[PDB]
């Protein structure tokens, strides 16, 4: 979970020019629309009917905050990510007994949602940056 | 399985990608390139530095392609018979690279075309672009 | 789906698993439950615990239903069609838990016959699951 | 990884009932034959055209064997792995440019291999504690860095 002092630049400077909490809340809309079984661990969220519908719950943008909110801490700390969520891995894992190739899917919604905002400012250097960050967020969840 | 609905944001959206397609190809690949490594070894006797020529020319393929499936979107498997034979037989390419290129290229449209990439708009896509790379890995099954 | 010489494989080694065929489907499952605990949610009114009635006669259903793919293997879909709802819409079941259920089935077949099992009886029984597994989760991807 | 002293004197004592070379070099051989594309990076062991060249391949068993022994240092450091494997992560991904996916596969077709070698004795629970060891060194493997 290394960085190139130009990355550790680009994550800290693009991770600004957005707003956070609607990355989150769009991120794990996305995650829900675009794989439908991973609904299965929010029937309490209501109405998920549809994509539109996803987008606009509540409860989904809200819990966005959260995630968005650990995904933000896991960003401060990118180089104790084991113990930073740690408490959250057995949260996922003996818990809510979540497939660990779940939280990777959503990693791909939190680029993709990125992109999205950022437009042409989320060049390829910066994804790059962004993947291993993500890549990195992932791993401690599942480890 | 895509809905009526599903592919007609695949239509629509083709049309605004092939208008950009030599662009969008070449920042799909240096996306990929640059964000998973792994998937430069299969281009050693490529320039795989910025602005190249090779990976622009073949940036340009690979949409072109996208547009082949497009267009025969009711049998993508007939359409990409010659390249799933090539990925699979001479390039014998990991299944999981497929994946990688079409987050790449997901992420390079959420970026370009920000308004027409709605959640729906982003379902349609990855369904699609899972065919795409289901038909491209199927010499390995 | 298959070739001929998949085929005549799936067949021949049916034949051994139909005689224990209730064995190894609740062997199979509690393979998939004790190495993969994920997999139990699924099953919260189950009672989970070892020559479990309930157990071993969803194990038979498991198995019953692969027989009726290896019977109508000129058309696996049209035999398995009817499951597709219930795991995808109904359970909502993860596309991930299929393959460590295969995986677990290989497992218990590898232990059972181990003449039978040959690099290349593993390879056909693969595409077959994983070919089974699709058709289960068609109404996701 | 985390196992009782119970499950890691199952393992202790299964693992003594095979042999070792057979499991690796059969397991590799599996990987070769049922995930095709992995035989990209083993060019230069021959004759890979058929299941049969595969299985009976002299590089591909040798080459078995290499893989189990690392396989079994982790056996004897379950408490360990990150650090064991680090050498050998360092190798696949900087090096070799190996998916980490194909790390879990051959993993896979080790508890395979494990479960064709010893019958009844590779019981579910035998099974579980295998697949912990087994997830333990796919994901030693997978770690970026050390
Ligand atoms: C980028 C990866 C992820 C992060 C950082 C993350 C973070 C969190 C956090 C901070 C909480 C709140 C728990 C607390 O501290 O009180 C939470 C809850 C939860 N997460 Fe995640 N999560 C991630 C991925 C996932 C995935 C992939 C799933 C599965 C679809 C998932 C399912 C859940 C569920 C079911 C809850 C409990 C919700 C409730 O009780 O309403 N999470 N997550
Ligand atoms: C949506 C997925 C993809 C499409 C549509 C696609 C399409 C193509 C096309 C049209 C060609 C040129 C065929 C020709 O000129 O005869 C090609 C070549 C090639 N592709 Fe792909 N490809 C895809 C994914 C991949 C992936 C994931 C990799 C591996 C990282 C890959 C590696 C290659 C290589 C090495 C060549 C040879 C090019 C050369 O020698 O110039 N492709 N691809
Ligand atoms: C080769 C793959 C599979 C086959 C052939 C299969 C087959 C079946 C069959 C025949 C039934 C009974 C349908 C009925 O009652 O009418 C069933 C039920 C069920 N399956 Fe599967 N299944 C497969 C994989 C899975 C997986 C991977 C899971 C999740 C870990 C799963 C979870 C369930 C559940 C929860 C039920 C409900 C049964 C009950 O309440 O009694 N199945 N499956
Ligand atoms: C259980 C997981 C694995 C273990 C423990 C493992 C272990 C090893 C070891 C000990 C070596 C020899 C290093 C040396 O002495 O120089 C090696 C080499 C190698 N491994 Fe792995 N490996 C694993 C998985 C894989 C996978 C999944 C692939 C790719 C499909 C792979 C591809 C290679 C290659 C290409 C070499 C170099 C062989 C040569 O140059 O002849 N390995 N591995």
């Amino acid at each position: 979970v290394h960085l190139t002092d130009a990355e550790k630049a680009a994550v800290s400077g693009l991770w600004g020019k957005v707003n956070a909490d609607e990355v989150g809340g769009e991120a794990l809309g996305r995650l829900l629309v675009v794989y439908p079984w991973t609904q299965r661990y929010f029937d309490s969220f209501g109405d998920l009917s549809s994509a539109s519908a996803i987008m606009g719950n509540a409860k989904v943008k809200a819990h966005g905050k959260k995630v968005i909110t650990a995904f933000n801490d896991g960003l401060n700390h990118l180089d104790s990510l084991k113990g930073t969520f740690a408490s959250l891995s057995e949260l996922h894992c003996d818990k809510l007994h979540v497939d660990p190739e779940n939280f990777r899917l959503l990693g791909n919604m939190i680029v993709i949602v990125l992109g999205h905002h950022l437009g042409k400012d989320f060049t390829p250097a910066a994804q790059a940056a962004f993947q291993k960050v993500v890549a990195g967020v992932a791993a401690a969840l599942a480890h | 399985s895509l809905t009526k609905t599903e592919r007609t944001i695949i239509v629509s959206m083709w049309a605004k990608i092939s208008t950009q397609a030599d662009t969008i190809g070449t920042e799909t690949l240096e996306r990929l390139f640059l964000s998973h490594p792994q998937t430069k070894t299969y281009f050693p006797h490529f320039d795989l530095h910025p602005g190249s020529a090779q990976l622009r020319a073949h940036g340009s393929k690979v949409v072109a392609a996208v547009g082949d499936a497009v267009k025969s979107i009711d049998d993508i498997g007939g359409a990409l018979s010659k390249l799933s034979e090539l990925h699979a037989y001479i390039l014998r390419v990991d299944p999981v690279n497929f994946k990688l290129l079409s987050h790449c290229l997901l992420v390079t449209l959420a970026a370009r075309f920000p308004a027409d990439f709605t959640a729906e708009a982003h379902a349609a896509w990855d369904k699609f672009l899972s065919v795409v790379s289901s038909v491209l890995t199927e010499k390995y099954r």
